């Protein structure tokens, strides 16, 4: 999905 | 748990949250000026991230919420930063303590010098009221939660939006402002973030059409993209 | 002359100079075609123009404005001063947009053009917050001036001018707070709510900007010379 | 300018 999706969840 | 904080305890955790200032890469044209500025973002999109996810009341929307808020807000939200830290530096745009530009270079950049003028305003503006780091912080974290609250096709970002409001008469009211100087200070802050989405919109718009220039990463373009999906 | 003003005073002017509703001239039989919606919407907006032009006069202070400046301002703030119009008149009207008492359009009648269904989502939803809100019309017209004064004050040695701007913006500021403290709000609610208003404009001018990029990349209708030309202060 | 003419009327 969405690079944003990660990091956001990191 | 963001609506059971004191102002004190919102301005604490807003100013603890702050993200670094990040240096430039160490003779401009419009290929390297580009460069720099697209290099420059992408690392501190990394950063505005772990900022938002400690602004009070962002955690507690669901993950898709805060991907919304933030494709909506990133570019207001580097804007605002830039005239932050250029206040201290009247006539030119800091957007690094080793990258300090006038509006001269931002003719490098077809369309750009238009936008810088708006921004060195914005920031003389800022420094003509004198804004406290506290009410930047406030103005910025304001931005994040609003910009994107409709195109949500509620309830709690507005009552976190209310106690950032309240947070910022709380410290103008330590200024030592009057109750009325108090409500014009607050509403020339919030009518400045009407010009930072403008700046931001416009800005937008030129940085969706030269996508090809220099190369953007996966996560620039990703958040380009969900502004240019609707152009 | 605007800065001696009372805020009752203030509100009084602001409410005599409001522009009439018009309305378009939709054939309940045609039915519809990209052309024809933006036809009527394009009609309309051009007649409302020249009574903005003419209202924009009756702000308390816009005269006092060199006739450079006055130009500057109606040509940032034309579209976000209709949209908000718009929204205004839309509030009584759930799900609905009414761009004239005979022309009450929904979202799906808004897919009729090209990327315009986004914007009227948008515009659907300020309608929903004012709703909620339950905006007054002496807030609307102070909200309306505000716009007025505020859209182009950044990108206009003079600097008086716009040093006269932020006063009478000011003074309208001081003109909203007076309305809520006799609406019987208490001072944090005064505060929160003025903040609320004034958040929404940071979306209206959201929305005119998105609107305007659409506007002008399909400059397809005759476009009343007015309307390209304030189009143009805008494109590309 | 048109509107420059209305304002000015
Ligand atoms: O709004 S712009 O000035 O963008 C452009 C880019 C090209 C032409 C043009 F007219 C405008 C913007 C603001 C500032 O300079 C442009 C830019 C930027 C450029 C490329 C990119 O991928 C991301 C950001 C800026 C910027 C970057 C970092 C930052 O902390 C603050 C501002
Ligand atoms: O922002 S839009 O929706 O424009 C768009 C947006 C996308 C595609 C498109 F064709 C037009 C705008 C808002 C509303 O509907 C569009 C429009 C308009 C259309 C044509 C024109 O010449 C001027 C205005 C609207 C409008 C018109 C009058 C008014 O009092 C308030 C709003």
């Amino acid at each position: 999905h969405k690079i944003l999706h990660r990091l956001l969840q990191d | 748990l963001a609506l059971s904080l004191t102002a004190d305890q919102m301005v604490s955790a807003l100013l603890d949250a702050e993200p670094p200032i990040l240096y430039s890469e160490y003779p401009f044209s419009e290929a390297s000026m580009m460069g720099l500025l697209t290099n420059l973002a992408d690392r501190e999109l990394v950063h505005m991230i772990n900022w938002a996810k400690r602004v009070p009341g962002f955690v507690d929307l669901t993950l898709h919420d805060q991907v919304h808020l933030l494709e909506c807000a990133w570019l207001e939200i580097l804007m605002i930063g830039l005239v932050w830290r250029s206040m201290e530096h009247p006539g030119k745009l800091l957007f690094a303590p080793n990258l300090l530009l006038d509006r001269n270079q931002g003719k490098c950049v077809e369309g750009m010098v238009e936008i810088f003028d708006m921004l060195l305003a914005t920031s003389s503006r800022f420094r003509m009221m004198n804004l406290q780091g506290e009410e930047f912080v406030c103005l910025k974290s304001i931005i994040l939660l609003n910009s994107g609250v409709y195109t949500f096709l509620k309830d709690h970002i507005h009552r976190v939006l209310d106690k950032i409001t309240d947070t910022l008469i709380h410290l103008m009211a330590k200024a030592g402002l009057t109750l009325q100087q108090q409500h014009q200070r607050l509403a020339q802050l919030l009518l400045i973030l009407s010009h930072i989405r403008h700046m931001s919109n416009k800005g937008m718009e030129h940085l969706y059409s030269m996508k090809n220039v220099v190369p953007l990463s996966d996560l620039l373009l990703e958040m380009l993209d969900a502004h240019r999906l609707h152009a």
